[PDB]
């Protein structure tokens, strides 16, 4: 079954996106039809995911004799499934039988003939809260279009025999022909493994259809779901021939543009109007130049003055296309906290053709640049600061990509007086350098580095977190992981690689509890027993 | 002359039923205290507060102040005809008055507030040096308060007026 | 003699700095005046009765004081305040004054933002000229350096920014072809180059440079550029006189609707005080700027806008051009040149001649003419300025009575003559010293005042062999 998501343009448009449209996953919105400007432009719809909004409908007949399940994974406002209100003279909503979650409301409709006789008992069910019925089983066209009651466990409209592999709508999903309660498991939990692994015999979940493919432009969700477009928080990776619906690491990739190339083109700073376009964006391509006219205000070219609070929208650039000059920050704030997430300052192309990722006439106490890991093409400088102090701590050769970068970090706060106000780097960073003045602002750690703090030393023997050292970088042990006394508690990461175990531990592995009723192979449930020394034995 | 600004609080009651002569005392009432030449002349606690002079066909004359809770106030030279003080002389009907201070410099008079002696087209009145003559002197308009002062100095910034009230 | 103590002899002040000076008598004096006596310029009575400031006196100036001590006090000091101010009191003759207050500006500059145009440029039809406004005090690369001209017989006529810093200009509508603006960030400068220069573009450009919320903050001192062979806003008044003192109001009327889209009006009144660049005098519709006096104060909405004078002084006299920059081109108004009422009725004005150089021992003959008041009526005194000094009365005679008095030290060598007939008095000075070489000036005395209003321009006289 094919799946789809000025009064005129209203009528061009609707008989576009619902002509042979069988299951609507989207919702179908019949609104604002002018008389006599439509005829059958959706009457095979047969299943609709979500709200059925029949309003405003001047033409006498709008058909949708077909559809049976309105399913409802939404509502108007609330609860409001079908809302057929403000309207025609006949709707044969004859094969209407189940509207799954929400209720039907009907009102403002002086043309509604035979609607009312409907016995809309069993159309909705136990959502009968907000049932606005007012405005014989007959849905209208005379007779042979009955109400046709069934109302009044897979199979949700009606049935073709008590069979659940013939029903007419799937309640929550259909494989291929049985209409099961759940999608063929995306991962199945092998004992042998004692672990879950991708099943070959399970599909993803398309609507009320479950898919082995996600057909067309449509990516696998995290939930299994064959979602058209994945969601905010989430990214689309192409690992198989399906994309998938990744989390995204943080800030999700939204390439905005920067302050000379797109539509800030002729821009000269970051004006108060300029930024919070920048928004939860990432990867600017295009310098992002702050010059002092920001905060100072701009008439000629009408820009309010920038509220210093405002530079931390842009906190979330995690790499740039051109330059970074940061030539004024908020006197008040002492570190650039703005750009303390900016990854890789490519610098493709270089603000005065030369500098890449320059912070000068500034008034701040560090660089503040703790994650920056590569300052490509341009080069570096950061001069001018009168304040600033631990800054030649970071290696420059470290970080800049191309040999022919240099790096000009002069005139700022002088070393001895540096060294005398105590503004080094904490003993716990190595002699790579510090960005900032803290611990954690560190360019790299001396023993070991829970996060991106550099620590003086991991929780290797002792530690409530139970640390357990891996690539000179402290990892938090699994929580399975029982702490040990004796020696390390957890040789590496993952459940399977703990000395003892906290819960009880699973085979090579270390389990909160046993594996108790989780779905196997051979589409079989897996309880597991727990022996007296933690071990996970299964039934 | 009217304003008692420039300590000039002793001012004479010209409401007089009878041909006596009332002086009264711009001060905070508190309690009163009359000087006639130097020496104290009476002492009113409360109550009345005008110092009588008797009739005025007794001629009363001198430098009268007044004192109430602060110091006493400017002399009031009065001249009645029916410190160096304003000198008279009456010839006929001709009214001499003579400024008591003659530094040398332009000396301005003034009759009731209003400048005279000043202009040449007054053939009755005419200001010779520290000398101010009044010829055809009519007691009903000529007499009041009088004072001479320097030009370039306040009239109210003279040592003591000369209240006038002569019948020729 | 009453001896006058004036504290300080000379104050440095800065800008808009309370100044305070002390007038100390030896003897009580019942007032004390102050006079304003600029360099080369006769003393002029800033304050009667040591509390009521003389007409056209701004309100910035106060006076206070009893007895033996008065004082001087300017609540804002201002390049015009730069004079000398001398206490004189008249409770005894002579009417002595001070050794005088010598007022001077302490500002120094302070590398202040201070545009500096290039200036004197003059062309022939169909040439091309190019101006330099040479930025100092301010970083010349983060503000733009918007210029504007205003021909002879026209507004604010904007001529098309620039950024200086990377040199990305904007420019305006009637000249896009003909103006082409390049900053040098090296030398600190923004730099306007007009092309074909045509009869109709003779006039004087300015550089201004827009600031936050006050376009056109710090103008340049303009460059007079003579070759020769939009919304809309129009000043309600124009040529709008009003007294000294009286209240006044020019009005402004927008063609469009002058609120920008960012909701913030940038309608703005510069007023270009006469011989001086146009200055910002309402940082927005109603905002003042930073050094103007209370006294100017406009206000408006939509598109109706109106400028408000609370009290016209001698410092408000001149053309308050007024713009309106929240559309694209910025586009000024012509602007109202309020000026004062110029009645002429006091003619009051007295004229010294006689002066000169004379040897010394030889006698010299003062002529001070007195026009517009009775001459008889008044006073005439006599005083004398000595070279470095301050003033010091030498005497005066009264034209009604003839009396006449003088100093002591110049009774027996300065006689005062006064003629009714030509309403003047005649200042005789016989045997003449080396000592009594300098400016003598006359001044009326007005007795109900009890100071000298009307005072002479002076006649310089130098006894030399």
């Amino acid at each position: 079954k094919k799946v789809c998501q000025t009064f005129e343009d209203h009528f061009l448009s609707l008989q576009r996106m619902f002509n042979n449209c069988e299951v609507v996953l989207g919702n179908l919105e019949i609104t604002y039809v002018q008389r006599n400007y439509d005829l059958s432009f959706l009457k095979t719809i047969q299943e609709v995911a979500g709200y059925v909004l029949i309003a405003l409908n001047t033409v006498e007949r709008i058909p949708l004799e077909n559809l049976q399940i309105i399913r409802g994974n939404m509502y108007y406002e609330n609860s409001y499934a079908l809302a057929v209100l403000s309207n025609l003279k006949e709707l044969p909503m004859r094969n209407l039988q189940e509207i799954l979650h929400g209720a039907v409301r009907f009102s403002n409709n002086p043309a509604l003939c035979n609607v009312e006789s409907i016995q809309w008992r069993d159309i909705v069910s136990s959502d009968f809260l907000s049932n606005m019925s007012m405005d014989g089983s007959c849905w209208g066209a005379g007779e042979e279009n009955c109400q046709k009651l069934t109302k009044i466990n897979q199979c949700a409209a009606g049935c073709t025999g008590p069979r659940e592999s013939d029903c007419l709508v799937c309640r929550k999903f259909r494989d291929e022909a049985t209409c099961k309660d759940t999608c063929p498991p995306l991962m199945l939990y092998n004992p042998t493994t004692y672990q879950m692994d991708v099943n070959p015999e399970g599909k993803y979940s398309f609507g009320a259809t479950c898919v082995k493919k996600c057909p067309r432009n449509y990516v696998v969700t995290d939930h299994g779901s064959c979602v058209r477009a994945c969601g905010a928080d989430s990214y689309e990776m192409e690992e198989d021939g399906v994309r998938k619906c990744k989390k995204c690491e943080g800030p999700c990739r939204k390439v905005c543009n920067g302050i000379g190339i797109g539509e800030f083109k002729d821009s000269l700073s970051i004006n108060a109007t300029n930024i919070k376009h920048f928004k939860n964006c990432t990867s600017i391509s295009g310098d992002l130049h702050i010059l002092p006219v920001a905060f100072r205000g701009d008439s000629f070219t009408h820009t309010p003055p920038l509220d210093p609070q405002e530079l931390d929208i842009l906190k979330t650039v995690k790499e740039i296309t051109g330059f970074l000059l940061i030539q004024a920050w908020p006197e008040n704030r002492t570190d650039l906290h703005a750009f303390e997430n900016l990854e890789i300052i490519r610098g493709r192309t270089k603000q005065h053709g030369q500098f890449s990722l320059a912070v000068v006439s500034l008034n701040i106490t560090s660089l503040g640049l703790r994650s920056l890991k590569e300052i490509s093409d341009g080069d570096v400088i950061i001069s001018g600061n009168k304040n600033l102090c631990y800054a030649n701590t970071i290696n420059w050769k470290k970080l800049f990509g191309t040999s022919g970068q240099k790096t000009k970090i002069i005139s700022n706060r002088g070393e001895n007086s540096c060294k005398a106000t105590g503004q080094v780097c904490h003993a716990l960073c190595s002699p790579e350098g510090c960005w900032g003045p803290e611990p954690r602002d560190c360019v790299s750690c001396r023993n070991v580095s829970r996060g991106r703090e550099c620590v003086d030393k991991c929780n290797l023997l002792e530690g409530e977190p139970r640390e357990f050292v891996e690539n000179s970088e402290c990892i938090q042990c699994h929580p399975e992981c029982l702490p040990q006394a004796m020696n390390i508690t957890c040789t590496g990461r993952g459940p399977d690689n703990c000395i003892q175990c906290a819960h009880y531990i699973d085979g090579p592995h270390c389990v909160k509890t046993c594996p108790a009723g989780v779905m196997g192979e051979n589409n079989t449930l897996v309880w597991k027993y727990a022996d007296a020394g933690h071990v996970c034995h299964l039934c | 002359m009217q304003s008692i600004k420039g300590n000039h609080l002793v001012k004479v009651y010209d409401y007089q039923e009878d041909g006596s002569v009332l002086l009264t005392c711009d001060a905070e009432a508190k309690n009163i205290t009359w000087f006639k030449d130097g020496k104290m002349i009476g002492f009113l606690t409360e109550d009345k507060k005008k110092w009588n002079l008797g009739s005025n066909a007794k001629d009363p004359r001198g430098m009268y102040q007044c004192k109430g809770s602060q110091n006493k106030s400017k002399p009031l030279q009065v001249y009645y005809r029916m410190q160096t003080p304003y000198k008279v002389s009456i010839s006929g009907t001709t009214v001499i008055l003579t400024c008591p201070q003659y530094p040398g410099s332009e000396i301005l008079w003034q009759h009731n507030d209003k400048n005279i002696g000043g202009d040449e087209d007054d053939k009755n009145i005419g200001s010779d040096e520290d000398h101010l003559s009044l010829k055809e002197f009519s007691e009903l308009e000529q007499s009041g308060y009088y004072v001479c002062y320097p030009r370039g100095s306040k009239p109210e910034d003279a040592n003591f007026y000369l209240y006038l009230r002569a019948r020729v | 003699d009453i001896q006058m103590t004036q504290s300080p002899s000379s104050l440095s002040a800065s800008v808009g700095d309370r100044v305070t000076i002390t007038c100390s008598a030896s003897s009580s004096v019942s007032y004390m005046n102050w006079y304003q006596q600029t360099p080369g310029k006769a003393p002029k009575r800033w304050i009667y009765d040591t509390s009521k400031l003389a007409s056209g006196v701004p309100s910035r100036f106060s006076g206070s004081g009893s007895g033996t001590d008065y004082t001087f006090t300017i609540s804002s000091l201002q390049p015009e305040d730069i004079a000398t101010y001398y206490c004189q009191q008249w409770s005894s003759n002579p009417f002595t004054f001070g050794q005088g207050t010598k007022l001077q500006i302490t500002s120094g500059g302070g590398g202040q933002v201070q545009l500096v145009q290039s200036g004197a440029e003059v062309k022939k039809p169909g040439a091309s000229v190019k101006v330099s406004c040479k930025a100092s005090g301010y970083t010349f690369t983060s503000y733009w350096m918007h210029w504007v001209r205003q021909a002879p017989g026209q507004g604010l006529e904007w001529m098309g920014n620039i950024w200086p810093g990377s040199g990305g200009t904007n420019y305006a509508e009637k000249f896009k072809n003909r103006v082409t603006m390049t900053r040098d960030t090296s030398i600190s400068t923004a730099y306007m180059e007009l092309s074909r220069l045509r009869s109709d573009d003779t006039a004087v450009y300015y550089c201004a440079r827009s600031g936050g919320p006050y376009f056109f903050d710090y103008w340049g001192q303009g460059t007079l550029v003579t070759v020769s062979s939009d919304i809309v806003m129009t000043q309600s008044p124009l040529s709008l006189p009003v007294t000294p003192g009286e209240p006044a109001s020019i009005s402004c009327r927008s063609s469009q609707n002058i609120v920008h889209n960012n909701g913030i009006t940038y309608l703005e009144w510069y007023l270009q005080k006469p011989g001086q660049s146009p200055q910002l005098l309402i940082y927005k519709v109603s905002d003042r700027f930073s050094g103007v006096p209370d006294r100017f104060s406009g206000s408006g909405s939509g598109t109706d806008f109106t400028l408000k004078i609370s009290r016209v002084e001698a410092e408000d006299v001149g053309v308050y051009y007024c713009f309106q920059g929240s559309h694209i081109p910025p586009t000024f108004g012509q602007g109202t040149k309020v000026e004062i009422k110029s009645g002429g009725g006091g003619q009051v004005q007295l004229v010294q001649s006689g002066g000169g150089v004379v040897q010394p021992g030889r006698s010299l003959r003062l002529s001070c003419k007195a026009s517009g008041y009775t001459f008889t009526r008044y006073t005439m005194h006599w005083v004398r300025q000595a070279p470095g000094k301050g003033l010091e009365w030498i005497g005066y005679i009264n034209p009604s009575r003839g009396y006449t008095n003088y100093n002591q030290k110049v009774k027996d060598r300065f006689t005062i003559s006064r003629d009714n007939s030509k309403n003047t008095a005649f200042l005789q000075m016989d045997s003449l010293r080396p000592e009594d070489t300098g400016v003598y000036f006359c001044a009326r005395y007005y007795d109900d005042h009890y100071s000298l209003d009307y005072w002479g321009q002076g006649t310089p006289v130098t006894v030399s062999s």
